[PDB]
């Protein structure tokens, strides 16, 4: 039913060597979009009781 | 499966930098890179040697006559010319590391014929400025980073 | 029998070399190298 | 029969019982089994030793004073322990020459030699990581200079000599991951040793006259075991020899001085087996053209059996020209032990010259010439 | 490689002409129920001679440490 | 034996305990005023150094100036002497006594601990600990207690050498917290158990980033898997047998 | 074609790329693959951590700290190593119960049962020494009193117990040639991991409907290398899970105190995984007969094979009982945790005599009437 | 002292051994005869060769 597009395929999917640098890239942001999501998470969670908190907290 | 092997390829990254930072300096020995000594337990004409990142630092108090003399070498004999001004701030007080760039030896100060510093692994030679005169090594002994503190005190790094 | 032999008896001529393409294709993965080795350091804006 | 019934018994029966050798080997062929004596006699004593060594700074030192003095039977491990990795070398550089003599990395053996060229790294690495654990002068200032030798590749030079390290300067961390490298490369190295020695069984040996050996094939297990412990009990008494009488000997002086960083020797110069490649590095006055040079040495040691044309008699120039190939290394080994000096740098560099020299241009080219006057 | 005498006709489909995961959804209950049913008797087995033994065992420990106070 | 045994603590709501929660930091701070002036005259939290509290704890200049204020022994010198110098980032923290024996000397006999695992090194830890410090009762009928030692059924056998330190209040916070019994017991409970887990912060965050990383890669692999067994899984078998 | 040309390449493509498998394996057979990734994870994580341990009983327990908090990554990799061992003993659990409940051990398997049951034993003295290297308290004492059981074997125990020792007590060269016994020990496992795995692919494996599956092959790395892939992910997750947010849950308070030889705890009990034989020597009242009874145990483990009938699910009365022998060494397990009791020991002694009953009267004589009952 | 005690020590470390000897360590004796090369002839040559320069 769904199925991936013919002009997409022949750039990306084709040669090995073109579909390896694109992975890494995609790899680079994936990592940078799980630390995101985590750090935001954690630093919402414990507002107030972490070390820079209580250094902004001071100036 | 190119959005599995997204998070294959970063899983396998952190997992080597992890394997691979276990054999950088701990954190001792990252704190135990820094020093400060007292000025006024050297004597004069006397070369004392401390522990600075486990290279031996030559801190000579150099006489006038050590000082003109230091200034008088020209810098046509000298391998790698420098000049004794461009390597201390104050001529009197000298702060050198005692490690050879030809393997990585260290030099015997108050012998050689030049009233200097004397490299017994390969025949190397300085003068009492750090400075190549003879031997294969090829480069001049290093002057660390230093500044000088108002009570008589040289903190290094 | 296998290395500077094949070229003294004259196995090694203008045919049964690589192409330019297979050259070329196998050349191609000089990027793929240094793309990996740059993604495991990452020493952005390092270029001078 | 009752080896066909169980798996472990056939392929020990096969590769150890029953296997086909030719008739005619000489005793040059026993340098294989003597070296894998020598690696399970190392790894024994050093099994042995790790049960008393204490692989820290300013215990070092002690723990191995501990361990000569008062553990019974100690001293007889410690000095077998040191003289094994002489007879080991011994007896891998004549295995070696041997295959140099015989042409016997050709087709179809290349594994067997390539197999062969990187357990003599191994063997290198693991000398030079065990040579500094005593922690004495010379282990620390042999440590010294070969591992602040990275500073020759550019950019990246230092970042891999302090990783290298643990910090700034060779220290308790470079020692105590110096003991852990130590204990398990010799394993590597046995594992080594299997594969190669099972690289060889595909095709069988060389014989000492170079021809197929396919009539003339005898069993392995009734008429090599014998001949094999022969070889054995010369080597014991060599090794006996070298424990009781002369533990010493081959060693130096210097390395019964506790480390100092502080303040070096007046000669810094490895073990004897190390001496022709530091020997190749301090003939020429550029670190990284030294580097470049031993690397180059080894790779055209793994080129040997796509570029070496020519074996053992019946090919007389090359056979004569292998001598004068002994006699350079030998040289270079005498030259490594020496101070510089420019007639020995003059020295030194000819025969670098003329090694290049034997193992490039020879090898492929007076071999060919050989080919060419016996079948041409 | 030990010859096996056989007559069948065999026939497979290409994994890019079917779909992958999506009947994981439908068959997921029925797979949960079939799994306790089968597994049903012994597992019952094991928690009732398990949990059985360590709760006598646990009442009389008790029962030990109540005897010996005054 | 129940006496040997001791009192079980309670379960204590402790802000730190979820798998998603930090430590209180401002926690940190007020138990380790506590440990310098109640704990440090004769506990030693040996492992501990003034470097790992910075970034925690304090920062460089505040960690500097409680370092400096301490006695190191250091040497020798160029005359082969011993002498003593300011503390610095480097150093650990003082110990009260040169020795295991004059801490038992200085104490009846009893060997007050090492706090830098006392967390870790109990059963239920910071539990017992609060407990312990907050729980000098009276003792039972029949049990009697010897001179040089006090009651706490929290201490197994009941019968501790550490008399009661914490009193109301004796440490005087500089953030403007009472300091109560409890809240300084509190506090230097939460300081203790930092020093047994003090990258558990750390490890909670990197322990979500894979747990996240892991499961979305076992569906991935679920669907590799999937597909490769998909030939096999649907094929058809047409065969003369009926049986 | 390309893999007919070297021999590495051709035993590395019919061991596990072309070898044919049973299509009908389940998820039961993945206790292998982990076993073997659980192993190798061990091997890494402990060579990582002997850079910076020291075998010293002044320097262990600080180095231990030192690389907790100083060590960049050295939490991670000291946890990996502390709960990679109770996987790896969950694993091999396992995998010994699938072989168990289905009778794999039966011909033509023996060998793989043999070297498996030499595998669990060398398992078993590998952590074992293992505990002891950070000389807590519980490394101590527990090191104390097993190899106290020495002492129940006449006229030569205690000379076997000081000859262990190094000396009258456990002391300083008991750590040592434990750290060098430890070193070694993990090398011998791999050995035989490679022998048993060997082992199994003369015949291959069996299926979970116990029937002849020759007929039914399919190629190991296309189709069962995902499969393991999955099994090796939920691992994973289980590891990250223990490692990150639950250090301490399968260890003891009391190995984070020092080692003191002169004040034991109050409560000395192993690691989880020994607690089953732990309580089968505490249940009886002599030491000689507990150390005969683990004896006999494991030799009713070597003995499976040719004692013992019966396997999967068509073999239902066996199949029930295998049931109520899991929950019998699960009972053990929890026993072994808990302090001596009058009830506690009488509950100890049913389970070990219902174990014995099990391995010895139920497995060949049920098993020959179930195969009276469905082929007679 | 007894007879499982190590020979005694003139000094109480390196930096006394050589502030009472002009700034030079005397080495320790144990293992000074394999740690020169010849010896215990260089040993009785340098005791009994005190000559004029
Ligand atoms: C939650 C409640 C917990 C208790 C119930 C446990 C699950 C319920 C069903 C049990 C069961 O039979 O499991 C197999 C069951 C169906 O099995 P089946 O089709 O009959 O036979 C296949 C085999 O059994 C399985 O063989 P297979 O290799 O073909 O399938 C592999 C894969 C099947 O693959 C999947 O579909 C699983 C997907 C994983 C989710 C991860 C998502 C995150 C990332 C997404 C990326 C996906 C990319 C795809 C995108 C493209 C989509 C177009 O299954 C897994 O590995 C997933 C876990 C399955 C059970 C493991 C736990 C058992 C013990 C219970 C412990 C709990 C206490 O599969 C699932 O459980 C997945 C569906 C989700 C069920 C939720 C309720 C639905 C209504
Ligand atoms: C854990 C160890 C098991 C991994 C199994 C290797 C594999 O097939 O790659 C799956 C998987 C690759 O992910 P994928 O994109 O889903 O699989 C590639 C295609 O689905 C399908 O790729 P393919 O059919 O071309 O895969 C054939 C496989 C060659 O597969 C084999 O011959 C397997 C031999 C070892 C079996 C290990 C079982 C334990 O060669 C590869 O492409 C991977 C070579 C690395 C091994 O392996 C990984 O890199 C995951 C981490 C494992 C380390
Ligand atoms: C040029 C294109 C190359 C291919 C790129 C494909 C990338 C997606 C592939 C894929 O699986 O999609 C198909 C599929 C659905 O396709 P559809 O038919 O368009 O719905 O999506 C998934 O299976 C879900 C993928 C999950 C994301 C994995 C990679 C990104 C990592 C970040 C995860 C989210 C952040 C954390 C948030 C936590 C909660 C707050
Ligand atoms: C005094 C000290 C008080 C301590 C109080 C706490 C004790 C432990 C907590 C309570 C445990 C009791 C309920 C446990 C339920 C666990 C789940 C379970 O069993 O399901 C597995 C299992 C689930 O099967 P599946 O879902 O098919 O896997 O359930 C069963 O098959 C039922 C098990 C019933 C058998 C155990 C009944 C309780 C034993 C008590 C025996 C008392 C003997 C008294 C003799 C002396 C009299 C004077
Ligand atoms: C069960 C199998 C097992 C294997 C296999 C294994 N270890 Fe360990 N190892 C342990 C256990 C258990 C400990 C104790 C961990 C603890 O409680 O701290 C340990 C601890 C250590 C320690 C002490 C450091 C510490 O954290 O206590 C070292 C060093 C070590 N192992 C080295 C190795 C080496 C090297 C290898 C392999 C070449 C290896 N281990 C393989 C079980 C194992
Ligand atoms: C750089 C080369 C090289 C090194 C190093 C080397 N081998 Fe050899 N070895 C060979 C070659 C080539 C042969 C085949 C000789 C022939 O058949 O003519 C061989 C043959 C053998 C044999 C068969 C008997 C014999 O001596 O001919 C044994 C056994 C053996 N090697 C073991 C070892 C062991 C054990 C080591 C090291 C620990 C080792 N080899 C190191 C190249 C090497
Ligand atoms: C190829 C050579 C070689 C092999 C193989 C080898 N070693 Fe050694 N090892 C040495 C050398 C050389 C020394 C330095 C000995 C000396 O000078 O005292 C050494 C030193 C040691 C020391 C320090 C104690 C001492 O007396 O120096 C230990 C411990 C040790 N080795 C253990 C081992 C172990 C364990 C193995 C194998 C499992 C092993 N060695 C295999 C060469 C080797
Ligand atoms: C006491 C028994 C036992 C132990 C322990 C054991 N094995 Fe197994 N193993 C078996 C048996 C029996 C089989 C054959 C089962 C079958 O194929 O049905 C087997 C099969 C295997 C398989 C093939 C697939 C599978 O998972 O069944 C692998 C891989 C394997 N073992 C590896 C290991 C490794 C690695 C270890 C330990 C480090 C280990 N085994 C320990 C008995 C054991
Ligand atoms: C007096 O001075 C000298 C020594 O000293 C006593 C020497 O020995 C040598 C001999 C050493 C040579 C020729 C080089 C040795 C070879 C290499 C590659 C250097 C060793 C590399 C190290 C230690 C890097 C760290 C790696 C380790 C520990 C193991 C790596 C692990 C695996 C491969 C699995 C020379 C020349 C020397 O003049
Ligand atoms: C159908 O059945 C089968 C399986 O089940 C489904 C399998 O899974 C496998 C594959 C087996 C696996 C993954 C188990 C791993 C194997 C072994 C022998 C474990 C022991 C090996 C170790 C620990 C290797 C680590 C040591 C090394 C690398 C040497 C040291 C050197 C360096 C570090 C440089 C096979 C063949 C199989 O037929
Ligand atoms: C906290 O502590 C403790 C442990 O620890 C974690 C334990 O396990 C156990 C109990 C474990 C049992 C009964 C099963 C394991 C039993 C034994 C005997 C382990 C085998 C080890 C021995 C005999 C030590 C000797 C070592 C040798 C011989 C080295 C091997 C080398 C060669 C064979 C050459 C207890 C009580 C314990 O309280
Ligand atoms: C050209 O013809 C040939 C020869 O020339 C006549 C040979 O020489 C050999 C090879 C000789 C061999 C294999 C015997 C030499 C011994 C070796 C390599 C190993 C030495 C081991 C010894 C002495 C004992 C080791 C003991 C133990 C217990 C270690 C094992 C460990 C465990 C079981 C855990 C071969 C194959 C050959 O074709």
């Amino acid at each position: 039913v769904m199925r991936l597009s013919e002009a997409l395929y022949q750039t990306f999917f084709k040669r090995s060597t073109v579909y390896i640098p694109m992975l890494l890239v995609g790899a680079y942001f994936s990592n940078e979009a799980i630390d995101y999501a985590v750090d935001k998470m954690w630093t919402t969670r414990n507002k107030g009781k972490l070390f820079s908190d209580i250094i902004a907290e001071r100036t | 499966q190119t959005g599995g092997r997204f998070l294959y390829a970063s899983a396998a990254r952190l997992a080597v930098l992890k394997i691979v930072m276990s054999l950088s300096a701990a954190a001792d020995t990252m704190a135990l890179s820094s020093l400060e000594v007292d000025l006024s337990g050297v004597e004069e004409g006397t070369t004392i040697t401390v522990k600075w990142r486990g290279k031996p630092v030559f801190i000579r108090h150099r006489t006038d006559a050590e000082i003109a003399q230091s200034a008088e070498v020209a810098l046509s004999e000298l391998r790698d010319p420098q000049k004794d001004v461009d390597r201390a701030i104050n001529p009197k007080y000298l702060v050198v590391v005692g490690i050879c760039t030809h393997l990585g030896c260290v030099p015997i100060s108050g012998a050689g014929n030049y009233q200097g510093w004397f490299c017994p692994c390969h025949g190397s030679h300085y003068d009492i400025s750090g400075r190549i005169r003879e031997g294969p090594a090829p480069y001049n002994l290093e002057v660390p980073e230093y500044r000088f503190t108002e009570g008589q005190k040289v903190v290094i790094g | 029998p296998i290395g500077v032999w094949s070229v003294f008896q004259g196995y090694v001529t203008p045919a049964r070399l690589p192409s330019i393409q297979t050259l070329t294709r196998v050349g191609a993965w000089g990027g793929v190298v240094v793309v990996g080795g740059l993604y495991m350091v990452q020493p952005w804006d390092w270029l001078a | 029969r009752m080896h066909n019934k169980i798996q472990l018994l056939s392929v020990l029966n096969t590769h150890l019982v029953a296997y086909p050798t030719p008739m005619n080997l000489n005793y040059s062929w026993n340098g294989g089994s003597l070296a894998g004596m020598m690696l399970a006699s190392q790894m024994l004593t050093g099994i042995l030793l790790a049960m008393h060594y204490v692989g820290h700074v300013d215990y070092a030192f002690a723990s191995v004073q501990h361990l000569m003095t008062d553990v019974p039977s100690g001293m007889i491990l410690r000095y077998a322990h040191a003289n094994g990795a002489s007879l080991f070398f011994i007896v891998v550089y004549l295995h070696v020459l041997r295959g140099m003599y015989y042409g016997s990395g050709a087709q179809p053996r290349e594994i067997v030699w390539i197999s062969g060229v990187v357990i003599l790294l191994v063997m290198i690495i693991t000398a030079f990581i065990g040579y500094v654990l005593p922690w004495g002068q010379m282990s620390f200032w042999g440590a010294t200079v070969i591992t602040s030798l990275a500073t020759a590749i550019p950019v990246v030079g230092k970042h891999i000599m302090y990783w290298l390290w643990g910090g700034f300067s060779v220290d308790n961390p470079t020692l105590n991951r110096f003991y852990s490298f130590h204990y398990t490369l010799p394993f590597i190295l046995a594992g080594l040793s299997v594969f190669h020695i099972a690289a060889l069984h595909q095709y069988g040996s060389t014989n000492p006259l170079g021809v197929n050996s396919q009539s003339s094939l005898i069993s392995f297990g009734s008429y090599f075991g014998a001949k094999d412990l022969v070889g054995a009990l010369f080597l014991a008494l060599v090794f006996s020899i070298l424990v009781f009488f002369y533990p010493d000997l081959l060693g130096h002086p210097d390395n019964l001085i506790p480390a100092n960083p502080y303040s070096t020797p007046q000669h810094i110069v490895p073990e004897w087996y190390f001496l022709w490649v530091y020997a190749i590095l301090r003939s020429i006055p550029n670190k990284a053209m030294g580097v470049l040079a031993i690397g180059l040495v080894f790779a055209s040691l793994f080129a040997m059996p796509f570029i070496g044309l020519g074996g053992g008699k019946f090919r007389i120039i090359t056979e004569w020209l292998y001598w004068t190939f002994l006699a350079d290394v030998l040289l270079l080994t005498w030259l490594g032990g020496n101070e510089i000096t420019p007639i020995t740098s003059f020295v030194g560099q000819c025969c670098t010259a003329y090694l290049f020299f034997y193992l490039l241009v020879c090898q492929p080219l007076v071999g060919y010439l050989e080919t060419q006057f016996a079948h041409g | 490689r030990q010859n096996i005498p056989l007559r069948e006709i065999l026939y497979q489909l290409s994994p890019y002409q079917q779909d992958v995961i999506r009947q994981t959804f439908t068959n997921a209950p029925k797979t949960f129920l079939r799994f306790f049913k089968e597994k049903g008797v012994g597992l019952a087995t094991f928690g009732v001679l398990f949990f059985g033994i360590k709760g006598y065992t646990e009442h009389e420990m008790h029962q030990e440490r109540l005897a010996e106070r005054y | 034996n129940e006496a040997a045994d001791g009192l079980h603590a309670p379960h204590y709501p402790w802000g730190h305990e979820g798998v998603l929660d930090s430590y209180d930091h401002a926690a940190i701070r007020r138990g380790h005023k506590v440990y310098q002036q109640v704990c440090a005259a004769c506990h030693s939290m040996q492992y501990l150094h003034w470097r790992q509290l910075v970034g925690v704890c304090y920062t460089e200049e505040e960690a500097k100036a409680l370092a400096a204020e301490t006695e190191v022994e250091d040497g020798p010198n160029d005359e082969g002497e011993m002498f003593t110098r300011e503390g610095r980032l480097f150093d650990a923290f003082p110990s009260p006594y040169a020795n295991e024996q004059a801490a038992r000397y200085a104490n009846g006999g009893a060997y007050p601990p090492d706090l830098t695992l006392i967390s870790g090194g109990r059963h239920n830890g910071p539990n017992y600990i609060f407990s312990l410090l907050t729980g000098y009762r009276d003792p039972p009928a029949g049990i009697s207690i010897r001179e040089g030692l006090y009651y706490n059924p929290y201490f197994p056998g009941g019968a501790i050498a550490m008399p009661k330190m914490l009193v109301d209040g004796g440490v005087e916070y500089e953030d403007g917290t009472p300091a109560s019994a409890s809240q300084q017991a509190k506090d230097i409970t939460t300081f203790l158990a930092w020093a047994s887990y003090p990258y558990q912060d750390e490890m909670r965050v990197m322990g979500i980033k894979a747990c996240l990383m892991i499961s979305i890669l076992i569906g991935f692999a679920a669907y590799s898997k999937r597909l490769r067994w998909a030939p096999i899984k649907s094929q058809r078998i047409v065969m003369d047998v009926v049986n």
